[PDB]
């Protein structure tokens, strides 16, 4: 952030950049990812393959990462992130819960044993898944808040 | 004119297939009542060309229906008014805002 | 649903007039 | 007769402070605005002016210092806030610029001694002095000396009377940066204040725009749409050449983004196509969904939403594409064969589409509640919109609302000042 | 009133571009119109445009000697009324020279030529001419200036005066000029008056006059006024019965005969694009009647199975299930449409409920306008 | 609002065309003859 305009570029900059980019999907601050995205429009460009591995995950996350989640750790082993690439693997994204599975599409044992299975919330997921009165109360208050702006 | 005096017969039997279509809810597209094709051209075809505007006031279904709807509330003046009523208004708001531009500048 | 289209129709027809009423009738500076 | 022009124009400008000066003792906004914009439109308009601003009343840059120091108070700020625009106008660009902002910085000085006529009227000459230090500031670079001294003001902005201009420029310090400076805005939020006067009515689509401008840097389209177009609406003025056409860009490339798909009918003005035609080139390819002819337009018009802060936006477009064209056909049928809009949508295979449509189920287009069996994909709407029950609050508080905006009314019967 | 410039010229100078390899076709009366009144600068232009006709413009150029014999006579007249102490024959002797030069070619005819006799005008019936003339010149070489200026001159005051045949003449002009242009229910409204419309120069004949009504009819009427206008119009009937395949064609609707309904539908699709004039907007012609089709056949049904439409239109399935997709889309059709049921519904009444629609959709625009003169008026 | 550089006949109509701007390469003719085929 510091001007500093002696600042001499080192490859070490852009490597380090990524790490924190590949983390911020990992810790689910997508609004913070784009953020640092654009804060860099000169490195992403074409060039700067050192983080070019991350913005093609988070294509890959916007899009179908979860086919795509080995495509991209095939797509290039390593870029400096040997370790750096294994936070966001181990941090596989589990939004797909809100399907059927379990004996209902079976395929998508640990993982059906998770919490009991998947992660552990609802049931078996093959078995998983109007009032006026109500209404008057709050439907009197508008009314006399109507009435209220008569007063003067 | 005979031809339509026999379309003009088939007209006065729409009363006919007014009566087909007036003691039950219809849900039938079986013509055993009339003698005609049970699809002798989109069934008796007269609820077709019927259908549009000068109707029995149904809806058919294509899967066997024929079933009256009975529009009970068209005339709801309230719409009409309503938006005549702002049509007007807004045409005099834009009078004002003419009014007020010259008064202002 | 009619109540409360005839009370939109009523506010609309007042905001018109009270503001003809208003500046229309009080912005008159008169040097 | 170059003097006879200047002979009619520059005089009208000692009958107009004559004005201010005795409405200053009444006590201002209710006069100064017109002054103001005839300061505006002279200003457009733009030799011997600098002789003849010599002291008015009693009881280039000597011309600028002689005033004062001859025998000498919202006339005189004026004055010191105006001597500017010859050199403005004329855009010199050179240290003469250098010998301006010390007026500005005397004004400065001399404006923050004062404080509320002044808060009235030399407050808001304040934000064109501020204008020009932020031009002043662009012709050589950004500076936050501005920002710190906005900052300082804000206390007093927060007393008796507040005008806004501050924040357009605590955002225009912000777009200096542009891409780059991301957590001022992320300050601007908690730092928002109500300002709902919107005297000027002009700053507050000006900070509207950069306000969906940041919203949408996080693809908070949901918003930056209603946003982006509400202060398209507060624009009446011309502002056409370069003005409204980056707000169009930015409001079209959302929306694209966002699913829908528009057609130039909306827009088509005549001053636009030659600066906006290439986004009419992308949104055209997107909506049939030619990948090939995408990079192709990518790649051709490189710059543009390079220059114009979008180019990562449509970046990433590039893959929500797909989103895009699905929003149709879930749109569209009740039951849908999920092979058959695979091969609509060219997808790779049945797996692939319907992990897209699960993808897809999150929030927006109507649900799919998608059976993973032969109903394959359902997208069953909603029914029953119909007045009724169903919309009872659909077509209720939609009507509340729209009634209780009717606080024009007391607006208007609390306006009237009747003098005397 | 006159033939003064060849809207059969012009047809046969448009069609002169794709379909430009029947050179008897077109070619030999083009030139035949050439060596026609003297008609210089078209056939010039026509020249350079594609072909060159090498020696065989030397004839042409010859009888441009014959003009020079027309523009010395001018001088002559001219100075014949000139001396003449009589007024309005200057006027009358330059009006004829504008209209040999106007046959000759647009710019010496026009302009001056014309505005000049249009600056001496004793008679208002003559210059209401004069700029029947302008209009009919303007539209020959589509002219969209021209044509605006000369339909506000006649419109403005020269309309002003007793000229029933003056006021049919410029309906129809302005009725063609609307169909040039897309919009269609200006022209449906103004080709009211088929029962008087002369022979008039700028339309072929009749037959093509009653053939662009009926088109224009059958988009922009409504089948209530459509039955009442077109399908009882008398003269209209005579018409359609000159010409077989537009009486099928538009009867075709109306009875709901449908894939013969489509096979006119084709026909007529041809003959759009070949014409000239109207060909520029043929693709919305044939999508609009699509449109129309679809909308009213599925009026009548509450539901529909697909293999219906297939047998009330071409035996074929796929296509009316893209078409409706993709209308269903464009937010027309006002259905929805189902797969693997195959099946497709109706959808909101108007009156019913659209109603409620409706008022707010104008409601909404009447708060954004007090809203706005709210802003401006409270400083 | 300044400080800000960048900067029927033909109009009515882009809808239309644009809707259809691929297609047309049939000409509802071309969409008979493949129909007839059927």
């Amino acid at each position: 952030f510091d001007y500093k305009e002696q600042l001499p570029e080192s490859a070490y900059m852009h490597q380090l950049l990524g790490l924190n980019l590949l983390f911020l999907l990992s810790q689910n601050r997508v609004a913070e990812f784009h953020t640092e995205l654009e804060r860099l429009p000169a490195k992403d460009i074409q060039t700067n393959v050192y983080i070019k591995h991350p913005v093609s995950l988070e294509q890959y996350l916007m899009e179908g990462s979860y086919n795509k989640v080995f495509l991209a750790k095939g797509n290039i082993p390593a870029e400096s992130y040997t370790f750096f690439i294994d936070i966001l693997l181990d941090t596989i994204r589990d939004e797909i819960a809100g399907c059927i599975e379990k004996a209902y599409e079976k395929i998508l044992t640990d993982y059906a044993k998770k919490r009991g299975w998947v992660l552990g919330p609802n049931n078996y997921y093959s078995f998983a898944s109007t009032t006026i009165p109500s209404t008057e109360l709050a439907k009197q208050v508008i009314e006399y808040a109507r009435q209220l702006e008569m007063i003067v | 004119i005979i031809s339509t005096h026999l379309a003009k017969l088939y007209d006065n039997l729409l009363e006919q297939n007014l009566i087909r279509v007036i003691e039950p809810f219809s849900r039938v597209q079986i013509e055993h009542i009339s003698s005609l094709i049970k699809l002798s051209k989109a069934d008796v075809e007269r609820k077709l060309s019927q259908m549009i505007l000068d109707k029995k006031f149904h809806g058919i279904l294509d899967q066997g229906e024929g079933v009256l709807i009975i529009f009970d509330e068209p005339p709801v003046d309230k719409t009409y008014e309503a938006a005549l009523e702002t049509i007007q208004n807004m045409s005099k708001v834009v009078d004002s805002l003419y009014n007020k531009a010259k008064k202002l500048t | 649903y009619l109540a409360s289209l005839i009370r939109s129709v009523v506010a609309l027809h007042n905001l018109i007039n009270n503001k003809i009423a208003n500046r229309d009738a009080e912005k008159k500076e008169g040097q | 007769p170059p003097p006879a022009p200047q002979d009619v124009e520059m005089k009208e400008e000692a009958a107009t402070g004559g004005g201010s000066t005795g409405e200053a003792d009444g006590a201002a906004a209710e006069h100064s605005q017109r002054e103001l914009d005839t300061v505006t439109l002279e200003d457009i308009k733009e030799g011997k002016e600098p002789r003849f601003v010599l002291r008015a009343l009693r009881m280039l840059l000597p011309f600028l210092e002689e005033p004062m120091d001859t025998e000498a108070r919202p006339r005189t700020g004026k004055a010191a806030s105006t001597p500017l625009l010859p050199e403005v106008e004329a855009y010199l660009q050179l240290l003469v610029v250098i010998f301006m902002m010390n007026s500005k910085r005397y004004k400065e000085a001399q404006k923050i001694s004062d404080d509320t006529q002044n808060r009235r009227a030399l407050d808001l000459v304040a934000a064109k002095c501020y204008y020009y230090h932020a031009r002043v500031y662009e012709f050589l670079d950004k500076l936050d000396v501005v920002r710190s001294f906005l900052h300082a003001r804000l206390r007093t902005a927060t007393l008796r009377h507040d005008a806004d201009g501050q924040a357009t420029l605590l955002n225009l310090l912000l777009r200096n940066y542009l891409h780059y400076s991301l957590y001022d805005q992320a300050e601007k939020l908690v730092s928002k204040s109500v300002f709902p006067e919107q005297a000027n009515n002009n700053e507050w689509a000006r900070y509207l725009y950069y306000t969906g401008r940041i919203k949408a840097i996080q693809l908070e389209y949901s918003e930056a749409r209603r946003t982006m177009t509400n202060a398209l609406r507060k624009a009446p003025q011309h502002t056409a050449v370069g003005f409204k056409q980056t707000v169009h860009k930015l409001l079209i490339v959302v929306e694209l983004l966002l699913g829908e798909i528009p057609d130039r009918l909306q827009f088509r003005q005549p001053s636009l196509k030659r600066s906006l035609m290439p986004y009419f080139l992308l949104t055209q390819a997107v909506r049939t969904g030619n990948l090939a002819k995408f990079n192709q337009v990518l790649d051709q018009f490189g710059e543009k939403f390079q220059a114009d802060g979008t180019y990562t936006l449509i970046i990433r477009l590039r893959h929500n594409v797909i989103k895009t064209g699905v929003r149709m056909i879930s749109l569209s049928y009740s039951r849908i064969s999920l092979a058959d809009i695979a091969q609509k949508l060219q997808l790779d295979s049945p797996e692939d589409a319907e992990f897209i449509v699960a993808k897809a189920i999150r929030d927006g287009v109507i649900e799919a509640s998608i059976n993973h069996e032969k109903g394959y994909v359902q997208s069953k709407e909603m029914i029953d919109i119909y007045s009724t029950r169903e919309p009872q609050l659909a077509f209720h508080q939609r009507i509340s609302f729209c009634l209780d905006i009717h606080n024009m009314s007391v607006k208007a019967m609390r306006f009237p000042p009747k003098s005397y | 009133l006159p033939k003064n410039p060849d809207l059969r010229i012009a047809q046969l100078r448009f069609l002169l571009s794709l379909p430009e390899h029947r050179g008897d076709a077109a070619v030999r009366d083009e030139l035949m119109a050439a060596v026609r009144d003297n008609n210089m600068a078209p056939y010039y232009e026509a020249l350079c445009k594609s072909l060159d006709w090498q020696i065989d413009v030397d004839l042409l150029n010859k009888m441009k000697k014959a003009n020079e014999d027309e523009l010395k006579r001018l001088d002559e007249e001219l100075e014949d009324a000139e001396k003449n102490l009589g007024e309005s024959e200057i006027r009358d002797a330059m009006m004829a020279k504008a209209e040999y030069l106007c046959r000759i070619g647009d710019k010496e005819g026009a302009l001056t030529a014309f505005r000049k006799t249009y600056d001496k005008t004793v008679a208002l019936g003559h210059r209401l001419d004069i700029v029947f003339y302008l209009l009919r010149i303007g539209l020959f070489y589509m002219d969209n200036d021209l044509i605006t200026r000369n339909t506000e001159k006649a419109k403005s005051l020269i309309e002003e005066g007793g000229d029933w045949d003056r006021r049919n003449r410029l309906k129809v002009y302005q009725g063609l000029y609307c169909v040039a242009i897309r919009d269609f229910k200006q022209a449906a409204e103004l080709f009211l008056d088929t029962v008087s419309t002369f022979t008039s120069y700028e339309l072929m004949d009749y037959k093509t006059f009653v053939t662009y009504t009926v088109y224009v009819s059958m988009i922009a009427l409504e089948r209530p006024d459509l039955r009442e206008k077109v399908i009882k119009g008398a003269e209209i009937l005579e018409v359609l019965h000159s010409l077989p395949a537009v009486r099928q064609y538009l009867f075709s609707l109306y009875e709901c005969r449908y894939s013969v309904f489509f096979q006119s539908l084709a026909v007529v699709e041809q003959e759009m694009k070949k014409d000239w004039l109207f060909a520029p907007h043929y693709r919305y012609y044939v999508r609009e009647m699509r449109i129309h089709a679809y909308s009213q056949l599925l009026e009548s049904y509450r539901s529909l199975t697909l293999g219906y439409m297939a047998e009330a239109f071409g035996v074929g399935v796929e296509f009316i299930d893209q078409e409706l997709s993709r209308f269903i889309a464009a937010g027309r059709l006002h259905c929805k449409i189902d797969k693997v049921n195959e099946i497709v519904e109706t959808n909101r009444p108007d009156s019913k409920n659209w109603q409620y629609q409706e008022t707010i959709k104008k409601g909404d625009l009447l708060l954004n306008r007090v809203q706005k003169l709210s802003r401006v008026i409270n400083m | 609002e300044k400080k800000q550089p960048v900067d029927e006949d033909n109009w009515d109509d882009d809808n239309v065309e644009d809707d259809f701007s691929n297609q047309l390469r049939a000409e509802l003719e071309k969409h008979g003859y493949k129909m007839e085929t059927s």
